[PDB]
RNA sequence: AGCUUGUAGUCCGUAAGGGAGACAACCCAGCCCGUGGUUAAGGUCCCCAAGUGUCGACUAAGUGUUAAUACUAAAGGGCGUCCCAAGCCCCAGACAGCUGGAAGGUUAGCUUAGAAGCAGCUACCCUUCAAAGAGUGCGUAACAGCUCACCAGUCGAGGUU
RNA sequence: GCAGCUUGCUACCUCGAUGUCGGUUCUUUCCAUCCUGGCCGUGCAGCAGCGGCCAAGGGUGAGGUUGUUCGCCUAUUAAA
RNA sequence: GCUCAGGAAUAAGAGCUGAAUGCAUCUAAGCUCGAACUCUGACCUAAAAAGAGACCUCUUUAAGGAUUCCGGUAAAAGACC
């Protein structure tokens, strides 16, 4: 039937979305977020709780570029209203890892017996609470989210054995 | 005094040049940090890395750093700056990056071909990020 | 053709190697302010070098502990003035001097360098300079500072040596009132640098004249059979036959010494105020004896005796604090014998 | 000794074999593939050269084994007719003193093709279209010339 | 290796036939190469004392001779100057059979080792009646 | 012992078999060079 | 082979001037002197005289910005992107996801005490059923939970070769 | 297919001379990387290998025979 | 005697978010890491940078420079101190 590239993100009660200039703004109960989505070719109109992204054009990019911005618009209204939660398990076999928070830095020390500690960024204002064997990582920016996750995961590392015999590390048992 | 904000480097040193050699002003360029490459980042910083590397830099090719001064060597190179015409030409331009002192407040202009939301993508990069790529502190 | 490969004969990282173009090393950089205000920079005259005992105190070392002899060069230095205060301004084309205020009072030998500036505007300049930094025109202040070298009698001259020195402190407006305070006074060497710091040293290095490139840039000689030819102390070859031009690496006989060098991390093993605990007997040969206040650097600098000697505070030291050296004996027998 | 050497035709034809002396005798041994006596095979495919070529017979006997080896181990023994159109006729000589005397010794042969001429044609039923397409790309790759291979029977029992 | 208190100028230079001073019935080795030793274009592989060269027996008994071994030198007579400024020297160039690891082929050392090579193989120093 | 929840990460990956480079579970192309080809990292 | 040796035409040789960056022989052109105009080849963003010319598309690789020329890299591949056409499925609801069962067959026969559906050679294995095979997976010395090929509800538009 | 670093082919330049091999000295460049740095796979437990990708900043040595290039051999070496 | 670095931006590569292609996807945009590379950063040189510089002081028949004299931290002549 008619193809449409035009896609419509709803703005739920409490979540105020703007564009001034070419920067998308969402205002939430859970906080604020702010990101640049500029694509020549690419129009994206707010109005009465309800944000519409279109294409000029119909070509390949416009669609991949038309469905990119409305599901980083989604994500930004999700992050302000209800946010994101990602979850990660600690497994050792023989050190027990030492994973604690030092402000915006994971601490992991002894790890794979090493006596100088692995360093984990943390991004944005990532809520990272290590509740035992586990981390929870709560925010309201997926993509902060993400990132603090996969920091977590690439500092675990062991880039040196065989990842069947060695598995020591901090790994995602779910995303944002 | 031509502001080179958001301009296209190629496109404004044509015009700027073309100018030079009518010959009756004195060109002023402001923000030349600014001025806009278009092309992928990867690409231009290869062939300006390239180009600021390449030659027999002891007594070879000495290709500038500061993004006004390199502005400056995109004008030379599309004027006959061997030639007494061209050398006045280069002679009666000053690039600026930023806004000099004297010339704050001054009345700008801006040339609407060369201006850089004619272009159909976001493929490009500024001269100032190519210069503080290629080590250039300004 | 299967090469024998070999690193380059010398350095390039010193080119061109010319005289340098002043008797005195001026420093490019100056380091960070980490602490109260002083100066970051002083400057004496080396005398010669002697050698001490003492324990060895580095944190660390296999002999730390023990009995070690260790050498050291004497660098007499005399009090300096703080002849003037000079601001300068940070725009998108570097530095530039803004504004500068010369002490009231000034030595009267200054004129061999220099007509002396007048007791004129000094308040009013310095008022000038405090309105510039609160309206945000300064963006650092140094002091100009220089040498009294006439207390000194290993050292002939009676003309003083001038240079800028950095001020170390956490912010413009402290660096200026350290400035005020600092301006127009004698700093002493114990004002600048503690004992057992270590610091950087710029110098002059020794002159040798015109040297051919075997001693310039440390080439081979000719051997065996080709040290007999006619070309003994002399590079085999000037390029290959493309391109065509003889390239600037090629070492080539030129100007030798008479350099400016920097050396790194030089401690400082001793402050002394009498001259007499260091000159040994018969003095240092062809200067004299030590009468002024000196110090005692670890290991050699850069520079001949009675050659200005810039110190300054390090700016890549890798170890933390490092103590007081427990020095057990100056040597002060004759250096002639 | 690759194939760019004998590969493009510059030249006149070089066959008549009572005017030369002891031409190499040809690699390639059978002609005729899979079920020879059947010709009720719905589904027809054919693989055509599109440049102007030589084809040496061990070409010709490489692309006749990878087809005949992916035939027969699809559809079967007996679920294919593999028919190899062309014949190395063309004789392959070689300069084995420098360019004094240099026409050449005979050292192979090799079939002359034009643009658009069949080479390999493929009879198979309608299921086993895909695998004799397949087949014949992998022999296509084997040739010193770019191929496509078009349907010549079969087309509505295909799509 | 651990490094040494003091000093030592790399005096002893491959070619040179030096005594050796055990009773493992090796009279005179020559060195062929020095181990840990990597050097620059031209330059003969250089031994000072402490370092451990390969070695060909060329006097001594004839089971010892025409054999790589490996040796350390205990004694040379380029002066080196220990941490608290004396320059020591010995009279002659003396070295002793060991193995890898450092423990002498010999039993007793006849002749004074030096100090360095004391500390570093301790073993060379128990089998040494002196150590100066 | 062999923990579930690493081993989903670390060896739950498709191998190009031309450039070895780490693929998606699901992808059927290599994303470096686009083989059509891709095996699972062989986790014995 | 910018190799060697023929043939037809035309050139350089002996051919200016204009244009291709320069170019013996490539394009215009064969050229007495001076002046004016209009054109050829080629070009018109600047260097450089004249278009930052028009229309309709493509390219994201600085690819390209290279009539001929020996001065311009191939086979193969690409769910990179833009087109044309033909099959099949599709609001009697396609394709991909979200759900729920994979209960009767068999533990099919396998020397050595033991791989009893994944060493292995073979089928109108159920009456009939909207639904369950002589076997698609990290895993089994002989057994299993945990994943499929299948119709079912789901939002609801094209999907696939 | 690439390179032009082996040997051929050719005869366009040089026969009113462009001094012929190898070594030595000194400088520079390429990467198709021997080591050093970062990676990926493994029939990768570790040690250590094997294969591939990026990367030319630094290093790539000392000796016996032979004029040798090349090659053989010796002992070091991260590699020679 | 002295002669580590740190930071930025990247290659291969590893990931995050993410559509085209409801799912998935390191990629198509976007984002984070990531080398002895590159840049910066502690070094040398550099107003002959033709945009041929900034500041201050002294003085305009002066300031100051050179020559002669006694020299050496310098030096082939010059120059330099």
């Amino acid at each position: 039937m008619v193809k449409e590239i035009a896609r419509t993100i709803e703005i739920p009660e409490g979540v105020s979305v703007s564009l001034a200039q070419d920067v998308f703004t969402a205002t939430g109960p859970k906080g604020t977020v702010e990101r640049k989505l500029w694509y020549p070719g690419i129009m994206i109109d707010v109005k009465d709780g309800e944000v519409v992204v279109d294409a000029e054009y119909a070509r390949k990019e416009q669609k991949a570029m038309v469905g990119t911005f409305a599901s980083h618009i989604r994500n930004l209204v999700k992050g302000v209203n209800e946010g994101f939660e990602c979850k990660m398990s600690i497994v050792y076999a023989h050190f027990p890892m030492q994973v604690k928070v030092d402000g915006k830095t994971l601490i992991i020390g002894n790890f794979l017996g090493e006596k100088k500690p692995r360093f984990a960024k943390i991004i944005g204002e990532t809520k990272v609470k290590v509740s035992g064997n586990d981390v929870t990582i709560t925010g309201i920016n997926k993509e902060d989210v993400g990132q603090t996750a996969a920091n977590i995961e690439q500092k675990t590392k062991i880039k040196r054995f065989d990842p069947r015999i060695f598995q020591d590390g901090i790994y995602i048992v779910q995303k944002a | 005094v031509i502001d080179a904000k958001g301009l296209i480097l190629g496109r404004l040193a044509s015009s700027v040049a073309k100018q030079l050699l009518s010959g009756d002003e004195k060109v002023y360029i402001i923000n030349a940090e600014q001025a806009i490459i278009s092309g992928s980042r990867a690409a231009t910083l290869r062939e300006y890395r390239e180009t600021r590397e390449r030659g027999a830099t002891e007594f070879g090719p000495y290709f500038p750093k500061r993004p006004d001064r390199i502005l400056k060597r995109t004008i030379r190179g599309m004027l006959p700056y061997k030639r007494a015409r061209g050398r006045d030409a280069m002679s009666r331009l000053k690039v600026y990056v930023g806004v000099p002192y004297e010339l704050k407040g001054a009345e700008t202009v801006t040339i609407p071909d060369a201006d850089m939301r004619l272009l159909s993508s976001s493929r490009y990069v500024e001269l100032g990020e190519v210069s503080q790529k290629m080590g250039s502190k300004f | 053709m299967a090469s024998i490969h070999r690193p380059k004969r010398g350095s390039l990282a010193f080119s061109p190697r010319k005289r340098a173009k002043s008797h005195i090393p001026r420093f490019r950089a100056w380091p960070e302010a980490t602490g109260e205000p002083k100066l970051q920079s002083f400057a004496g005259y080396k005398v010669g070098m002697t050698h001490v005992i003492m324990v060895d105190d580095t944190k660390n070392s296999l002999t730390q502990g023990m009995e070690i002899s260790v050498p050291v060069t004497v660098i007499e230095t005399p009090a300096i003035r703080v002849a003037a205060i000079r601001a300068y301004a940070e725009d998108s084309t570097g530095e530039k001097a803004i504004a500068e205020v010369w002490a009231a009072d000034l030595d009267p030998e200054l004129k061999r360098r220099i007509p002396i500036p007048a007791a004129g505007n000094q308040a009013e300049a310095l008022e000038n300079i405090g309105k510039l930094i609160e309206e945000g025109r300064v963006s650092d202040v140094r002091a100009v500072i220089y040498t009294l070298p006439k207390s000194l009698t290993g050292v002939p001259k009676k003309v003083p040596d001038i240079m800028e020195s950095g001020i170390s402190a956490r912010d413009l407006g402290t660096k200026f009132e350290y400035s005020k305070t600092i301006l127009g006074t004698l700093v002493s060497v114990t004002d600048v640098f503690k004992n057992g710091t270590l610091v950087d040293t710029a110098a002059i290095t020794i002159g040798k004249g015109t040297q051919g490139p075997v001693k310039r840039w440390g080439i081979q000689l000719m051997k065996g059979k080709h040290s007999r030819q006619g070309s003994l102390r002399q590079v085999g070859t000037l390029g290959a036959f493309n391109p065509s031009r003889v390239s600037w690496r090629v070492p080539q006989m030129g100007q030798m010494g008479y350099h400016q060098r920097t050396e790194f991390n030089k401690r400082i093993l001793k402050i002394g105020s009498d001259g007499e605990e260091v000159t040994p007997e018969g003095g240092f040969i062809n200067y004299g004896l030590v009468r002024g206040d000196y110090i005692l650097i670890k290991g050699s600098v850069p520079g001949p005796s009675k050659r200005l000697i810039r110190l300054r505070d390090p700016i890549r030291a890798k170890k933390a604090d490092l103590g007081e050296p427990n020095i057990l004996y100056i040597s002060r027998e004759s250096k002639q014998g | 000794k690759p194939g760019s050497m004998y590969r493009n035709v510059r030249q006149r034809s070089f066959t008549r074999r009572k005017y030369m002396g002891g031409v190499p005798g040809s690699q390639v041994i059978h002609y005729d593939m899979g079920d020879k006596a059947n010709t009720s095979f719905p589904v027809k495919i054919s693989l055509i050269v599109e440049e102007k070529c030589q084809i040496r017979h061990t070409a010709l006997e490489a692309a006749r084994i990878t087809a005949n080896r992916h035939l027969v181990a699809d559809t079967g023994k007996m679920g294919f007719y593999m028919k190899l159109r062309v014949y190395p006729h063309e004789v392959i000589r070689e300069n084995k003193s420098g360019m004094r005397r240099a026409f050449g010794k005979n050292v192979g042969t090799a079939a002359r093709v034009k643009p658009m001429q069949k080479i390999f044609t493929v009879a198979v039923e309608k299921q086993n279209f895909k695998a004799a397409k397949e087949a014949l790309w992998h022999a296509g790759q084997k040739l010193p010339t770019p191929c496509r291979i078009v349907v010549d029977e079969g087309a509505e029992l295909v799509q | 290796m651990k490094g040494m208190r003091s000093n030592i100028p790399r005096a002893l230079n491959a070619g040179a036939q030096i005594a050796c001073v055990d009773n493992t019935g090796a009279k005179v080795v020559e060195i062929i190469s020095v181990k840990k030793y990597r050097g620059v274009k031209n330059r003969m592989p250089c031994a000072g004392i402490g370092d451990m060269c390969v070695v060909s027996v060329k006097k001594g008994t004839p089971e010892m001779r025409k054999q790589v071994l490996l040796a350390v030198v205990v004694r040379q007579k380029q002066e080196f100057r220990r941490p608290d400024g004396l320059h020591v020297s010995f009279e002659d160039n003396a070295m002793v059979i060991t193995d890898e690891e450092g423990i002498p082929k010999g039993t007793d050392i006849k002749g004074p080792v030096a100090r360095e090579v004391a500390e570093r193989f301790p073993k060379i120093g128990t089998t040494a009646s002196i150590i100066v | 012992a062999r923990f579930p929840e690493a081993e989903e990460r670390l060896l739950n990956k498709k191998i190009c078999m031309k450039c070895n480079a780490r693929n998606a579970i699901r992808a059927t192309r290599c994303r470096k060079c686009g083989y059509g080809t891709l095996r699972v990292k062989s986790k014995e």
